[PDB]
């Protein structure tokens, strides 16, 4: 597992040594090199594990978490390098080292054996998403949006580690494949519902659940464009994975403390599936679809069924591609008018001809057009849902209905009718805008002729 | 002065297109700006995209799903030519367990 | 939608403008042409028999009287010109309409076709340039202190002037743009 | 008579699409030609019987030659 | 000419060995892990008369 | 193929047709420059007429703002000509 790691590590020394004027250029050369050894990692036992040494391991659900990691680095890159053009080299070889100080944590933390490790990875994971925020955000808010980021996160996380060196204390480790073969039952009583909880909350916050949501629609919208969109692809698939992880040692405790969750997130997800129908910031609109796409993955977590747990891995990696997507593509709007207000520049679908195709494309992938992953994850997780209980068909049914309004408003509303007059200086696509865009939906297309590599180890 | 500081007017953005008409706004300078997007797509579209797609189509069988295949049918015709039943109801044999004393 | 709207309507111009309300919507009711004309005659008359009351109150009345008399009696479904407000027609050449500034933005390759009308785009966009002080200086001097009471604008009263605020109104794309 | 029609610039997304186009052909037919001339000459195996006294190779229990290699 | 090419492009090469030297590192991880090596009840098998392990 | 280049000649010979039809006003005595109150003699309702007539013969609306000014065949023709953007 090295192999990856240790290239990654090499990027920092590489872009420190480069030209004023080539550390973009190899820092996308790299990353997308490093992205093709990480392809190797999907071929999976259907059995166990891929255990590498004691310390790192790769299953059937991080796989492809580490792929889609990996293949983010180069598009927030070639994202990245147009509104940072005015920037001193010094401060351009910063922002480049907190990627990829954030692609090496986030990659030793979805293959840590050991949940300790685990911790102390996805917790590190804070600091270069932090600084990014607060440091590249363009307005006043950014630095509120960081603190509402920062201690979101650890107001949750600072209990799971309370639990996590309680648990090792009783059962004597905390490594993942001795946590599986040796579990035990959770009895009912005040001492473990209090561990449930500090297992579940740290997890429930980075998803993050209708309630707690806050910090998100603030760090996501003030943030730049790369920041956004690690923000979305991948920090926030942390919580599902960890609560896809940690979740063997909670049954049978699980089946009756989740029924708060499920209700918040049965009906959050309507909740801000309604919100994005009146929302002036189009960014802030993308933002709160990822908040009506996660409630789902913590439902399917929550039920505990085989075809749940596929929907959910499906969901996470198809919502971080679509969602991704989207962001850059508010961007490209944002870096021609300054102004993330949704009615300020319309009907562009006149100007943009390819740029409104991407926008199609994205949005019917946002909505779970079949036979696109999105919807393959979707409907895995509401068959779940119908087995767990007849009457979830009115509360999903209802959240696809209004997925469909906000993505088909979204793309009426910006490309549609007719451009505003005063506007002069929309200025045609470049290729880079174009290849990013292109890069984020081949991927996805392509995903669903081999659907299995991304559907977990339940498969 | 009622202004409360010296400070610099906000400049207006840069159009790459006014000096490099085909710049495919990846560089300021056209040479280094042309590579980038030669490397971009080449390492993007024809090493990882499709490379990458070829490489992971053609992943031999470790998930032992042929296998698996192979086996159940071997075992549907042992059983059948038997007259034995296709599946059986316990998958652990009941000589091996060891039930508790009575059942009350 | 090309003259200037003042602060209100007069009597005159309100039942003016009942009267080709009510001709349009009996004209929807009676679909053929010569129960058309006979009815509109009697429109007329019916219009024409209160054509010089003096009594404004009175007036007032039979014009109030005459409006609910219409929204009882109007047609659901008037007939509505295709490319007017409520038509078929109405905005469906809109998403062709593109606004000439793009052309700014064309690869030099693309304007090697065309030389004569980018030759004839910068000379007009010369003419813009050089009379957009004079423009300015002539509204200013023509407006009031406070402000402009009305959005109607004057137009060139030199010899080598052109009026103020042309170059959107004269550059508009087309009607029928592609 | 003929008229200008004014449209915004459509050179920019063509080069892209072209560019885009070329580049994934570049390695796209070269994988395509190899693909189908290893399938034509060089075949699937054979679903055998492991001789007795022989130990295959891990390489030895896939079926096609890509995933063999 | 050599050091023209050489002396502002040996950063590619930092990230190619890093990914071999990375390899190497895993190789010698597996030396550590071989207390079971043809020792489990499922694949435990008769040497070839040749070979020496049965993975390395 | 679709509606010929209609032309400036062609917008003033209709609006003169459709004039010299109306039963108000004679043939002989109107004129391309003629005012439809001083020359002719008409009441603002009898102009509300002529304009949805206009409307009928073009087949489509003058908005009522821009409809009231019109008192000549020639401020008819422009004000047509310029909703076409007829130059010749
Ligand atoms: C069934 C179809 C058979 C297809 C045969 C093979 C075709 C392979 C194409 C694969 C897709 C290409 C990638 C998409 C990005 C395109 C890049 C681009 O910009 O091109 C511009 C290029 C140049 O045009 P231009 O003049 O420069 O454009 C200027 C403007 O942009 C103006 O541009 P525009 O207005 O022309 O817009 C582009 C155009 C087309 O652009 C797109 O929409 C591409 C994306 C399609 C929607 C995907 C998202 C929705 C979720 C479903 C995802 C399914 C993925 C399937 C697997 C894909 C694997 C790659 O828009 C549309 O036509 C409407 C799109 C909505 C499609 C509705 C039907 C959806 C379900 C169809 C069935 C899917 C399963 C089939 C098998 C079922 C059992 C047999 O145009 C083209 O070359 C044509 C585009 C391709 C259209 C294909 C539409 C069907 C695609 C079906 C999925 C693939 C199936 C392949 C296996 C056989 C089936
Ligand atoms: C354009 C830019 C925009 C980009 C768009 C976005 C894309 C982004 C980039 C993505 C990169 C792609 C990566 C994917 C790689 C995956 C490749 C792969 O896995 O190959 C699998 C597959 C090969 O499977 P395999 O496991 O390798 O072979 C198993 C056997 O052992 C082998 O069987 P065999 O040994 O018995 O013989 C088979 C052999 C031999 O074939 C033959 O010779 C037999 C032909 C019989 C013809 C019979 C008459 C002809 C001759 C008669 C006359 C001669 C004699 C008489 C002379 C006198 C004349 C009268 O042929 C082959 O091996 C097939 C060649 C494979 C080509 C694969 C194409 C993908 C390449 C990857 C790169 C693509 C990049 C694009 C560039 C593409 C360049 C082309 O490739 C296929 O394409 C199979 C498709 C066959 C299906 C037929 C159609 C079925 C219709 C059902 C659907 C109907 C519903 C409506 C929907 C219709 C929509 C179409
Ligand atoms: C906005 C987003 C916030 C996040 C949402 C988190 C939700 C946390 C909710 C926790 C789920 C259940 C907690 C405990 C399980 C039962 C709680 C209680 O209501 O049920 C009865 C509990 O009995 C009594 O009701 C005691 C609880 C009453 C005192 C607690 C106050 C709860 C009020 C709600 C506070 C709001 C919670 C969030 C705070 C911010 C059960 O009857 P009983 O048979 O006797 O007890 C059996 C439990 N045993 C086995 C452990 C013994
Ligand atoms: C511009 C104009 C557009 C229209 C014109 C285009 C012309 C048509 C081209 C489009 C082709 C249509 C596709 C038709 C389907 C045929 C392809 C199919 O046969 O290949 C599949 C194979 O597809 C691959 O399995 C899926 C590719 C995996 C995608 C990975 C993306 C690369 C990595 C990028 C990083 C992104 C992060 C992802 C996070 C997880 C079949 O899978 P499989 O049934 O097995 O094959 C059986 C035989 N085998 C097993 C021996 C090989
Ligand atoms: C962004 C907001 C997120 C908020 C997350 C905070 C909630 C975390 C859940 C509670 C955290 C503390 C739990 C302690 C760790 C559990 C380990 C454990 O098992 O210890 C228990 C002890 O459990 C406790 O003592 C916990 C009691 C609570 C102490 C602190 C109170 C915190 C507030 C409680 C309610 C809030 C929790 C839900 C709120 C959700 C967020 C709004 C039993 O051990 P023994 O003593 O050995 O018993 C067996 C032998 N006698
Ligand atoms: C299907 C249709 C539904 C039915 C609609 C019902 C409508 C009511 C029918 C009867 C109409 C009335 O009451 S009529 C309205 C009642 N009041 C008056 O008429 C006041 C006097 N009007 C004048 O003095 C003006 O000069 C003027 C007459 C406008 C001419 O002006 P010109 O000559 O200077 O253009």
């Amino acid at each position: 597992m090295l192999k990856i790691i240790i290239p990654t590590t090499m990027l920092l020394p590489m872009t420190w040594m480069s030209k004023h004027n080539m550390i973009w250029i190899n820092a996308t050369v790299h990353s997308l090199l490093i992205s093709l050894i990480s392809l190797s990692l999907l071929n999976q036992l259907g059995e166990n594990s891929l255990n590498f040494s004691l310390t790192f391991f790769s299953d059937s659900l991080s796989a492809p978490l580490l792929v889609l990691t990996t293949w983010l680095l180069p598009l927030m890159l070639m994202a990245s390098q147009s509104h940072l053009s005015k920037e001193t080299t010094t401060r351009k070889k910063l922002y480049i080292t907190m990627l990829i100080l954030l692609q090496l944590f986030l990659i030793m933390t979805f293959t840590a054996t050991e949940l300790i490790l685990f911790y102390i990875l996805f917790e590190a994971t804070l600091v270069p998403t932090l600084i990014i925020i607060t440091r590249w955000g363009n307005q006043t808010e950014r630095l509120n949006a960081g603190l509402y980021f920062l201690f979101y996160t650890l107001a949750g996380s600072l209990p799971l580690l309370v639990a996590l060196v309680y648990i090792q204390n009783t059962t004597g480790s905390l490594n993942f494949l001795i946590i599986h073969y040796w579990s035990h039952p959770l009895s009912n009583s005040w001492s473990n519902i209090f561990m449930w909880l500090a297992c579940i909350m740290a997890f429930m916050v980075k998803m993050p659940l209708y309630g707690l949501h806050l910090w998100l629609p603030k760090a996501h919208v003030e943030a730049p464009i790369a920041g956004s969109m690690v923000l979305a692809a991948v920090l926030l698939k942390l919580g599902g994975y960890g609560m896809m992880r940690i979740t063997t040692i909670l049954n049978p405790l699980t089946n009756y403390m989740a029924y708060p969750f499920l209700m918040l997130s049965m009906w959050g997800m309507i909740m801000t599936s309604s919100i994005c129908l009146r929302q002036t910031d189009l960014k802030s609109l993308i933002a709160y679809s990822s908040v009506s796409h996660m409630a789902l993955v913590i439902v399917a977590i929550m039920i505990q069924t085989p075809w749940s747990f596929m929907g959910a891995t499906a969901l996470m990696i198809a919502h971080g591609l679509t969602s991704s997507m989207l962001f850059c593509l508010a961007n490209t709007n944002y870096e021609r008018v300054h102004s993330r207000t949704m009615i300020l520049a319309r009907g562009l679908q006149t100007l943009l001809p390819l740029m409104a195709t991407w926008w199609l494309v994205a949005s019917l992938t946002n909505l779970a057009l079949p036979p696109s992953i999105n919807l393959i994850g979707e409907l895995f997780i509401i068959t779940a849902s119908f087995s767990w209980s007849n009457i979830t068909i009115i509360l999903m049914g209802m959240n696809m209905m209004i997925t469909a309004l906000y993505s088909l408003y979204m793309l009426i509303t910006t490309q549609r009718g007719k451009y505003t007059h005063h506007i002069n200086n929309i200025k045609p696509s470049f290729t880079r805008e174009n290849a990013l865009m292109a890069l984020h939906i081949l991927p996805l297309l392509l995903l669903t002729l081999n659907p299995k590599m991304i559907l977990g180890p339940l498969y | 002065p009622t202004i409360r500081l010296q400070e610099d007017p906000d400049p207006e953005d840069e159009n790459l297109y006014e000096k490099n008409p085909d710049s495919h706004g990846y560089d300021k300078d056209p040479i280094v700006d042309l590579w980038n997007m030669r490397v971009v797509f080449f390492f993007g579209f024809s090493i990882v995209l499709v490379l990458g797609s070829t490489f992971v189509a053609y992943l031999p069988d470790y998930r032992m799903q042929e296998w698996a295949r192979r086996e159940a049918e071997r075992l549907v015709k042992y059983r059948e030519a038997n007259g034995l039943p296709l599946m059986e109801s316990n998958c652990f044999d009941p000589n091996k367990i060891q039930l508790p004393e009575d059942e009350d | 939608a090309f003259s200037a709207p003042a602060a209100y309507l007069t009597h005159q111009q309100k039942v003016l403008r009942l009267y080709k309300r009510a001709l349009r919507h009996l004209e929807s009711w009676c679909v053929h042409r010569d129960k058309y004309r006979y009815f509109a005659c009697l429109m007329r008359a019916r219009f024409d028999e209160h054509k010089n009351e003096k009594d404004m109150v009175k007036a007032t009345q039979l014009l109030r009287q005459a409006e609910e008399e219409f929204w009882y009696g109007q047609h659901p479904q008037p007939y509505i010109f295709p490319e007017s407000p409520g038509g078929t027609s109405y905005e469906r050449y809109e998403c062709y309409k593109v606004p000439e500034w793009c052309l700014d933005d064309w690869h030099p390759s693309e304007k090697a076709m065309y030389p004569d009308y980018f030759a004839k785009r910068e000379q007009w966009k010369r003419l813009r340039r050089e009379s957009w002080e004079r423009e300015v200086k002539q509204l200013q001097e023509e407006t009031p202190p406070g402000g402009p009471r009305t959005e109607a604008l004057p137009p060139a009263r030199k010899e080598g002037d052109l009026p103020p605020l042309w170059w959107h109104i004269v550059t508009r794309p087309r009607e029928r743009p592609m | 008579k003929r008229l200008f029609i004014i449209k915004p610039s459509g050179f920019y997304d063509r080069r892209f699409l072209k560019l885009m186009r070329f580049y994934i052909l570049l390695t796209g037919i070269p994988v395509a030609i190899g693909i189908t001339l290893v399938n034509v000459f060089i075949g699937e195996a054979e679903l055998a019987d492991i001789p007795e006294g022989y130990v295959p190779e891990h390489w030895e229990y896939f079926k096609h030659p890509i995933s063999r290699w | 000419n050599v050091l023209q090419i050489v002396r502002d492009h040996w950063v590619h090469i930092l990230v190619p060995v890093g990914f071999v030297f990375g390899c190497y590192l895993d190789r010698r991880s597996d030396e550590k892990l071989t207390a079971f090596r043809n020792k489990s009840l499922l694949f435990k098998r008769e040497l070839r008369p040749n070979e020496e392990v049965t993975w390395k | 193929s679709d509606a010929p280049p209609l032309t400036l000649e062609a917008i003033k010979d209709r609006v003169l047709y459709v004039l010299k039809l109306y039963d108000k006003i004679d043939p002989e005595k109107l004129s391309v420059n003629s005012h439809f109150m001083k020359d002719l003699g008409l009441d603002s309702l009898d102009q509300v007429e002529i304009i949805m007539a206009m409307e009928d013969e073009f087949g489509f609306e003058i908005p009522d703002i821009d409809a009231e000014k019109l008192m000549c065949p020639q401020e008819i023709v422009d004000y047509i000509a310029d909703k076409k953007d007829v130059y010749e």
